[PDB]
């Protein structure tokens, strides 16, 4: 199916300490791949994925010049938005950025993005055009004038199609042992006593990949994604993710709910009771 | 691997 | 804005006594990013920390994963500490084997 490169991008001010941290994190899917750490005694840009060892010496040099080179031009940034603002230069601020492509099966581009965001607020962003830019306020309208000027836009366009687009199609080839594998998920159900005659039924779902799963409770044949409690997927610590989901039923009845686990490692999904 | 990032 | 972090603590695989695992803290949705995160094994400080899965969702707010290895025990007991802005008093989640 359809896969994906993303970085995210933060770089956060601390007047009075020093100057901004700054970090970059990427990921092929969902699988942490690379980071780097300006507040790491000596910030490399290292892998965090055992398939990118397949990567020679000159890659983590550059890369590491990169990022070096985006921190020093956010701290530029920084000192820009508190005049676009008029705020004090005795805060702490932050910008945050979301740069990336995803493709299909055949390799082809699906989608490119680039977002940025002042404060934990939409700042701006680069349309699914990949020609036009959207302003979330007359700060970011400032840098929309002079992106389109300088044909930013243009050339976010060619990183995209071009070089965002083979890295991604590299990185797949070279870690398909990783990125590729579908492991299938574990489930269970617990059950625990609620005050007058009422249990609370968990379904969990464990040690799967990728994170996309589907958790649905039911009765009779109806959903209750209604009255039904969960969690956002989340990273178990090996690469793989868990995530569960509850109901609260009636002392007694429990036999008549089942838990349905659907994911691309289920060939049949998975239907389980108390 | 990123892209340069442009100024605001 | 400021936004609360959300703060999961669990197991990779079913607790089971002596027996390796892995233990997660996952602290989510928070906004300003400075945040103080803690793993602690019986009130004693873990050393051995990963911190990692550092990603924001949709709204900007930030997501992180610290995680160790670890080998249940009918006795020790864990917890994960989080220092944030948003927060008066430091929170502390403890391991609930039986959720
Ligand atoms: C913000 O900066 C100072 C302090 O509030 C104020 O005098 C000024 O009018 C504000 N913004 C502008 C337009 O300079």
């Amino acid at each position: 199916g359809p896969h994906s490169l993303r970085y995210f991008v933060t770089a956060v001010s601390r007047p009075g300490l020093g100057e901004p941290r700054y970090m970059e994190v990427g990921y092929v899917d969902d699988t942490e791949f690379v980071r780097f750490d300006s507040d790491a005694e000596n910030p490399r840009y290292e892998p965090r994925a055992r398939w990118m060892e397949q990567e020679g010496p000159e890659y983590w040099e550059r890369e590491t010049q990169k990022a070096k080179g985006n921190e020093q031009s956010f701290r530029v940034d920084l000192r820009t938005l508190l005049g676009y603002y008029n705020q004090s230069k005795g805060g702490s601020h932050t910008i945050q950025v979301i740069s990336g492509c995803e493709v299909g099966s055949d390799g082809r581009l699906l989608r490119g993005y680039q977002q940025y965001a002042y404060d934990g607020c939409d700042y701006i962003a680069l349309n699914e055009d990949l020609k036009t830019w959207t302003a979330a306020d007359m700060a970011a309208l400032i840098t929309k004038h002079k992106w389109e000027q300088a044909g930013e836009a243009e050339r976010l366009r060619a990183y995209l199609e071009g070089t965002c687009v083979e890295w991604l199609r590299r990185y797949l080839k070279n870690g398909n042992a990783t990125l590729l594998r579908t492991d299938s998920p574990k489930a269970h159900v617990t059950h625990h006593s609620r005050p007058e005659d009422k249990v609370t039924l968990r379904c969990w779902a464990l040690g799967f990949y990728p994170a996309d799963i589907t958790l649905t409770w039911q009765l009779n044949g109806e959903e209750l994604i209604q009255d039904m409690e969960l969690v956002e997927t989340r990273p178990a610590g090996d690469g793989t993710f868990q995530k569960w989901a509850s109901v609260v039923v009636p002392l007694g009845k429990e036999q008549y709910y089942t838990c349905h686990v659907y994911h691309q490692g289920l060939p049949e999904p998975l239907t389980l009771r108390w | 691997s990123s892209i340069e990032f442009a100024r605001l | 804005i400021q936004k609360t972090p959300q703060i999961q603590v669990y197991s990779r695989h079913p607790p089971e006594n002596g027996k390796p695992n892995i233990l997660n803290c996952y602290v989510t949705q928070f906004h300003p990013p400075h945040i103080e995160i803690q793993m602690l094994k019986n009130g004693k400080k873990i050393p051995k920390v990963e911190m990692s899965d550092m990603s924001f969702s949709k709204d900007w707010s930030f997501y992180i994963l610290a995680h160790t290895e670890f080998t249940p025990t009918e006795t020790d007991t864990y917890a994960c500490r989080v220092k944030h802005d948003s927060m008066a008093e430091p929170k502390t989640v403890y391991w609930d084997r039986d959720m």
